[PDB]
């Protein structure tokens, strides 16, 4: 401005000097800078080198200190001074990170100011033990009629979404993100979810497309975007899914419910692959570290379903892995698949074939299941499991085909649970079997504007109750035979 | 800063500089030598030592011979003035024209632009290419790759895209070859000169070629992709122009990295490749975007080890692309031209909000009645095709007229295939697959759609066959 | 305490700009200019400094008794 | 306006410094005396 | 190394589950009359 530039942008500015101790950079190369000195420096300490960058203290040696760089190792030379900060590594927490994108550090990179955050939390701490949880009980809503019929998510869970690329793995952490729209601005507080995007590795205009997708729906305002694009050097896209972890434990500290999905944990396990061969480490499988199961499951285990004597809170995750011509035995893909509680499998093949998203419900799992659900779609989902594995046993058959036809969805069109459970229900009992598929999906948007434009009172009541009750089993029965009449 | 070269082995020379450390990516310049031999500065290793690697042959080099630091990384001529000439990577004119005389110059070593500089707008850009514009179309000012193995035809795809769309376009074009047949460049000098493209009197030049060929020391193929870049960059930035760049080929800059890393005393990754292997791709792809100061519409071509799209270099090149264009070998060698894998080739504006509920429609129906043919293979090739049901048998021959219809002459091969060019609209597309897809031309057999340009020539074909 | 005055004077220094708008740009208003024309190519090529007209259009309609 | 506002604000946050080291030994002073404050 | 068409599950074992399910359900249902 005229004058807000210096009147406390610089006479509040903190310009003290202290004696501080320092270290002496012996070498410096590719991003591995090994320090001379810094006798008193910690183990996995955030250092600070002369110009401006600063570092992780990974490798604690005799003779020197293995300091991995968080930034371009371009500006460090040797002789360099890396004074030390005399804290492990942390990044702020709280709510005002919601609707901002930020770095692996906690720095605002969309260009709205500094992140007025009053707390901060490590990266590295420990998830929560035996005592501190409880059962996996509440449902979180994708949105997706197979996801939230056939392999449920509850809170607290980490259901991993495993395909090769280009399926459809982000668009259902999208869509999952989107569905949370309706919770979040309505009344009841302890069905908000707070969403948290980890993009590790990806392009930066596709972080930019996404924020983009996110602020059109309106999804913004609750969502934390953390973001080491593939510029970012290797250390803060291993360090952005911890950061990203801690900021969501801290809502998940506070009687709050988060959601956090890694996309993906294979460009992660490459940058801690690179990291850890340049720290001269020796290398493993696919000259992998030794320790990389020991780096996602410290990183999955902290997504925990807390009791009532610890807040309530919640955490899910939603780890991305991207496999390789399918090939699902691979070394990454079942360190994770060991580790989470559920899969949700994508193919390329089912993906072409029309069904989209290509979720093989013969793969997909949720080791949790029906505990995370409610009861109207239990109640319909149970049978419509079951018929779906009757028609894929024999590919009834022609109810089958039209279940499958009922399960493909758009784009970013997240459904409430009301409009799946009566959609669901319009196809298992019965009164499908008389359309041809080619106009299933048309029968099923003119069906939901129908019921959307006519018949809030039902979906309020199934909102509100959670049974399909007789009643309403009745009232949904002459609905549903009427439209069928009138189409 | 003076240093004394203190060892050599390849391409990897140390220097050791007795005041004056060179930060890295510097440029040092080594006295004695017949041409201009540069180092660029790659690790410190202490003792007041440097790693360099040497963008020319290092035959000749003693121990204990005298090395200048510059003071800045490797700058080349940028501007306005390179439009029709040809520079190496160090940015040294290569055609026997004289220098260049330009006012600027750009380091070859730039940040990548921020995250609040990107443009989200994808409209359409239309190629004339039936499988391209059809299942996986580009866009303007996207990022686009053509995979494949050897000899499948990236390099003739290529040069279709720049006679359909470079000299076709309004603002200006780079070509950086990196790694690749000398010949090559040559034919596409001339082409470029008779073409009026490249225009040697005056200067109404449209392309700017940079060339570092598979004839060259590893850190010249490493470090030409980022002269080709940089002189984009400039063109993007400078002059708020819409740029065309195109990149033949992209997996040269990994090799020659992994080339030279080899030396560098760094433990290998995986298939032996450098353990910084998706960092520099990374660092160099996020410079090849479209910002809000200039768009910049990408072109590379993409090597395939072994013709294994699992291999660390390709399967790291797929996350940086908008719209990939995988070719194969399996269906080039049915004589589909080009070899474009339909079932494998994606696009991020493959959108019905973008394309299309029409084009859209069609794409995903003809997508699907392909993976049903490759479905049916399997019983197809083992209990012959009399097991298949009518409907089966109607699927099947309705995706190999498919097939058959996705092949193109292109205007590039007038000269080893004989049969003209054809460039197909995206409306004449649209409505022979879906033509095709209804049933209209049941009747007509398969070889009538093979190499052909709109649905009608495929029915003049079938006319003249009987 | 030589930057804690600096700062403060530079600054007030800096508000001798009334004669010239910019603090003495002395160079890019060359590319300002060229930043607010890919901002006016993405609102469009009206000139936005004036009310925007208007064409108001008419639905499609036919005879629709009984023919 | 935010346009205009943001680049001629970077472009005087620019000037001040380059400014600054264009324009003294008591600072040697001062740094001997607040050395000792250390303790 | 029998039962290799139908460890594999290719075409030729999607095929194989699909007639010999279809067929014991066939003769499940007439089973089921039958008592
Ligand atoms: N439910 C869907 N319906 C229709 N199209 C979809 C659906 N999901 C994804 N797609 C499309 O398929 C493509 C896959 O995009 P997506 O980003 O979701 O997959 P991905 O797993 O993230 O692959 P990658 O990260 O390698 O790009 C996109 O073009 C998208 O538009
Ligand atoms: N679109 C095409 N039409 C006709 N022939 C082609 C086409 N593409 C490739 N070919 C043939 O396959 C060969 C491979 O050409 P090229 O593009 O140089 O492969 P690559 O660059 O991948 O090694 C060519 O010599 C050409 O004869
Ligand atoms: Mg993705
Ligand atoms: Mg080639």
């Amino acid at each position: 401005e005229m004058s807000s530039i210096l009147e406390e942008r610089i006479l509040g500015a903190d310009t003290s000097v202290d004696l501080e101790e320092t270290g002496r950079v012996l070498s410096i190369g590719d991003g591995i800078a090994r320090v001379h000195g810094l006798r008193n420096v910690q183990a996995e300490e955030m250092v600070e080198f002369s110009s401006g960058l600063k570092g992780m203290s990974l490798n604690l040696e005799p003779d020197n200190v293995g300091v991995v760089v968080f930034g371009n190792d371009k500006l460090i030379k040797e002789g360099d001074i890396v004074k030390r900060t005399g804290a492990i590594v942390d990044v702020p927490v709280g709510e005002e990170l919601l609707g901002r994108v930020v770095d692996a550090l906690g720095n605002a990179i969309d260009g709205k100011g500094p992140i007025g955050s009053k707390t901060r939390r490590r990266v590295g701490l420990k998830a929560p033990g035996i005592i501190p949880r409880i059962s996996v009980r509440e449902p979180m809503q994708t949105g997706i009629k197979a996801v939230d019929s056939l392999v449920p998510i509850g809170r607290g869970q980490r259901e991993l979404i495993i395909g090769d690329r280009q399926t459809g793995k982000t668009s259902i952490a999208i869509d999952t993100i989107i569905n949370q729209k309706r919770f979040n601005d309505g009344s009841d507080e302890k069905k908000k979810l707070y969403c948290i995007y980890v993009a590790i590795g990806q392009k930066r205009s596709t972080v930019a497309q996404l924020v983009k997708r996110l602020t059109d729906a309106d999804a913004m305002k609750y969502t934390i975007v953390v973001s080491a694009t593939a510029s970012d050097a290797a250390p803060l896209q291993y360090l952005a899914p911890y950061s990203g972890c801690s900021m969501g434990e801290y809502f998940r500290d506070n009687g709050k419910h988060a959601l956090i999905i890694y996309d993906d944990l294979s460009k992660q396990a490459v940058a801690y692959r690179q990291m850890s061969l340049l720290l001269r480490r020796p290398p493993g499988r696919e000259a992998y570290p030794g320790d990389v199961f020991y780096l996602h499951s410290r990183l999955l285990e902290r997504a925990a379903k807390m009791n009532d004597a610890f807040g309530g809170g919640s955490l899910t995750a939603l780890p991305v892995i991207e496999t390789q011509a399918g090939d699902v035995s691979a070394y990454i893909p079942t360190n994770v698949i060991s580790i989470t509680d559920g899969q949700i499998f994508l193919e390329t093949e089912l993906f072409y074939k029309g069904i989209r998203p290509a979720i093989n419900v013969g793969l997909s799992v949720s080791r949790v299941g029906s505990a995370a659900q409610t009861r109207a779609m239990k109640q319909v989902a149970g049978t419509m499991k079951l018929e779906l594995a009757q028609y894929r046993e024999v590919a009834l058959l022609s109810r089958g085909v039209r279940l499958t036809e009922l399960l493909k969805q758009g784009q970013y069109s997240p459904m409430a649970i009301e409009e799946q459970v009566a959609v669901i229900y319009a196809g298992v009992r019965g009164y499908l079997d008389k359309l041809e598929p080619s106009k299933i999906t048309k029968f099923e948007n003119a069906f939901l504007s129908h019921v959307v434009s006519q018949h809030q009172a039902l979906l309020g009541t199934i909102r509100a109750d959670g049974k399909i009750s007789e009643q309403s089993d009745a009232k949904l029965k002459e609905i549903v035979t009427n439209f069928l009449a009138g189409f | 800063a003076t240093g004394r070269i203190v060892a050599v082995i390849g391409a990897v020379v140390d220097v050791q500089f007795d005041e004056g450390l060179p930060p890295i990516l510097n440029a040092l310049e080594v006295q004695g030598r017949e041409t201009r031999l540069v180092l660029e500065v790659a690790q410190h290793l202490g003792e007041s030592t440097v790693r360099t690697i040497a963008m020319d042959g290092t035959e000749g080099l003693v121990r204990g011979q005298k090395v200048l630091d510059s003071g800045a990384p490797i700058k080349i001529p940028v501007g306005p003035e390179t439009l029709g000439r040809i520079m190496n990577v160090i940015g040294e004119p290569i055609d026997e024209r004289g220098p260049i005389k330009t006012k600027q110059f750009a380091p070859i070593h730039a940040e990548a632009p921020e995250f609040m500089e990107m443009s989200v707008e994808q409209e359409i850009l239309v190629t004339g290419i039936k499988v391209v514009d059809l299942l996986a179309p580009y866009a303007k000012g996207g990022k686009i790759g053509l995979f494949g193995g050897a000899g499948v035809g990236k390099t003739v795809l290529i040069m279709e895209l720049i006679n359909n769309v470079a000299k076709a376009h309004g603002g200006y074009s780079v070509f950086a070859g990196v790694g690749e047949r000398t010949r090559e460049g040559n034919d596409l000098y001339h082409e470029m000169i008779e073409s009026g493209v490249i225009n040697l009197k005056d200067a109404t030049s449209k392309v700017a070629l940079v060339y570092g060929q598979m004839n060259e020391p590893p850190g010249a193929r490493a470090r030409v992709a980022l002269t080709g870049l940089t002189v984009a960059e400039y063109f993007r930035d400078q002059e708020g122009q819409d740029v065309l760049l195109f990149i033949d080929n992209i997996f040269r800059f990994t090799q020659a990295g992994s080339e030279v890393s080899a030396l560098l005393g760094r433990i290998p990754s995986a298939v032996g490749y450098q353990p910084t292997l998706a960092t520099d791709m990374g660092t160099m792809q996020e410079r090849i975007t479209t910002t809000k100061k200039g768009s910049i519409t990408s072109v590379q071509a993409i090597y395939v080890p072994a013709d294994d799209l699992t291999d660390p270099a390709p399967a790291t090149t797929f996350a940086h692309l908008d719209a990939t264009t995988v070719l194969s070998r399996a269906i080039a060698e049915l004589g589909i031209y080009p070899a474009v894998d339909p079932l494998d080739s994606t696009s991020r504006i493959m959108d019905p909000n973008i394309v299309g509920s029409e084009h859209y429609d069609v794409a995903r129906g003809v997508q699907k009645i392909l993976q049903d043919y490759k479905s049916l293979q399997d019983i197809i090739a083992i209990l012959g095709m009399d097991e298949l049901s009518e409907e089966d048998k109607l699927t099947v021959s309705r995706a190999r007229k498919i097939q058959r219809f996705l092949s193109q002459p292109f205007q590039v091969a007038e000269v080893f295939t004989g049969h003209m060019g054809k460039l197909v609209p995206l409306k004449e597309t649209i409505k022979g697959f879906q033509q095709i897809l209804a049933g209209e031309y049941d009747h007509l057999p398969e070889q009538a759609f093979y190499m052909v340009g709109p649905i009608e020539e495929a029915v003049a074909k079938a006319d003249k066959l009987a | 305490q030589k930057l804690f005055v600096d700062k403060i004077r530079e600054y007030k220094s800096k508000r001798q700009t009334s004669g010239g708008p910019v603090d003495a740009s002395s160079e890019y208003q060359q590319e300002l200019e060229r930043e607010l024309f890919k901002l006016k190519q993405m609102f469009g090529n009206a000139d936005m400094n004036t009310f925007p007209t208007f064409k108001f259009e008419d639905p499609k309609f036919e005879v629709i008794e009984k023919p | 306006q935010n346009m205009m506002r943001r680049k001629e604000q970077e472009h005087m946050i620019n000037w001040v410094e380059k400014h600054v080291v264009q324009s003294t030994i008591a600072k040697c002073i001062a740094d001997l005396k607040l050395l000792a404050k250390k303790a | 190394g029998a039962g290799s068409i139908r460890e594999a599950g290719g075409a030729f074992g999607k095929r194989e589950q699909a007639e010999e399910e279809r067929y014991f359900r066939a003769q499940s249902r007439e089973q089921l009359a039958a008592l």
